[PDB]
């Protein structure tokens, strides 16, 4: 939305969701969690070209590092999806189990994030399909028979 | 009518259920439906066909 | 980010992914633990030239051994499926078992990995079968009769 | 109509399906199926037919 | 191309692969007890020579005894299969049971080395069938009805 | 070949693949122990020329009793699968009882021995069943109607 959303935010969002490192927490943020939880992201948004899609992230440029305060060019509307999503693959780092009301809103989430995505591609008309005559393929259209090619 | 199948059961098998017309085989092999922790939950038969 | 992954980043994902040796640990287990991954790894990817098929993974030349150090070649959209599996075969080295969590994580991966190389064969016609007069064997092409070879 | 089995359910036993209708056997051999800890799970039937 | 696996480093992957003898938690190096597996190795190969069928081992030639140094002779892209199977019978020399991961991992080697070797054999014709006349038996061929035998 | 079977081989193959005696243990052996493994092999054999049939044992002359040092005259690849069937046979002597790990070992080397065996007798015509007239049964062979007798 309004505000730009960065890839430290994404991260802090999946710790704080689970306790772990929070605001309010009196124990430390630890800076290398933060690299490694910018790196699995990183590694995560690759490969989400495949199976979701791509939803617009934008990746590194170069060869130098994520560096968690870059935008991520993502619209507000996915950070839940992409936090719980991220989340569940970092938790074993910490070695604990999610809990059945996280699972759930984690898929609560993922779905509203692919209703948002569907093509339902819709068939064609095969290419030795006859048109009929009612379509007068004389003098309006041209070529009787589909085309179902392009 | 087409069989349908997951990607993990029928993944290096594909030259023999494409050939199944011309040439004149013994039999067709298939793996069966397994899930995360190894164990078999389905038969080696696709699991459907299209209508 | 974009940048080339080598054999040892693999190697230390997988670690790091089970709480065995980290950026944040205090043991960092021992170079003989690397040794043994980067095996391990190579031998998953000569095995793997079979079922899943070639990914681009690079192999060593010669007669000399792998090393940590050396370019991989795959990928970064790969990273996380070829990771989680190095991490199932390997577990068992510190008598270790996974959790529910982790195996559907590694399915996961592995499922958007097998998506992204499909074939769909779509066989041909035969080879005794006719084509028909319609589309003029004689003049236009030749032989009537499919090829159904080549 | 083609069977269709698992690999290790007929691995070493391939000639005497190869040649049923030549020969005139008064049987033909198959293993069980068996899940990873040896557990037999179905029968020695093969698992089904192509349509 | 690449290094020769011999044998021994084979009975090595076995032994590392359950926590009996390695580098990761022990100080407590194998005995000399290795023949043992080599000749466990030496006739499980001669036992696979039925049923999985051949693969390339390399077996004593004369009397002699099988020693670890010697060449194996398999492609590397067997290795992992091999070791799994061997470490399935190995275990109760020490009384010890496998753990459902180990089950599955050796289940997956031992599939991808089944799909390496699939034959199909393609039932023949049935050499009384005749041959029609669109073949034109007299003057292109011979022998009118299939030979069926070679 | 390499080297020849030899029964007190099999009976300490035996021995040891359940910790009885060997050196990966704290284990010696007693000779009565070998007297009654060597017998119970013996016996087994035996019973054996009637169920799985005949594999080539050699028997020893009907007037003196079997020694560990006979060569056994079996193949190489029948070791594991006569071993596993006589330690199943030898457990109870101890008290003791088998874990799973070693029934399906036990089976899967049975089953390659058993496939290694197989006849599939094939029936043969009735002896009343004409033969037809295309076999020209006076001129080129004799005796129309198949003979089916041996």
């Amino acid at each position: 939305m309004a505000t730009v959303l960065t890839k430290g935010e994404i991260v802090l969002f999946a710790l704080r969701k689970f306790a772990i490192a929070s605001n309010a927490s009196l124990t430390d943020v630890e800076p290398q969690s933060i690299e490694d939880g910018v790196n699995d992201l990183e590694d995560m948004m690759s490969e989400w070209m495949i199976n979701p899609g791509d939803i617009g992230y934008a990746f590194a440029t170069g060869d130098e590092q994520p560096l968690p305060d870059d935008e991520s060019g993502l619209p507000r509307k996915y950070k839940h999806a992409v936090g719980y999503q991220l989340l569940l693959r970092m938790l074993s780092d910490y070695s604990l189990e999610p809990t059945p009301q996280v699972l759930s809103n984690a898929q609560r989430s993922y779905d509203a994030l692919m209703t948002d995505t569907l093509v339902v591609p819709s068939m064609r008309r095969r290419g030795d399909f006859p048109v009929g005559q009612g379509n007068k393929y004389d003098v309006f259209t041209s070529d009787r028979y589909y085309p179902g090619d392009l | 009518q087409i069989p349908i199948v997951g990607m993990e059961q029928i993944r290096g098998l594909e030259k023999h259920w494409e050939a199944r017309n011309k040439k004149r085989p013994a039999f067709l092999p298939l793996r069966e439906v397994r899930d995360k922790s190894g164990n078999i939950i389905a038969g080696a038969t696709p699991a459907g066909y299209t209508q």
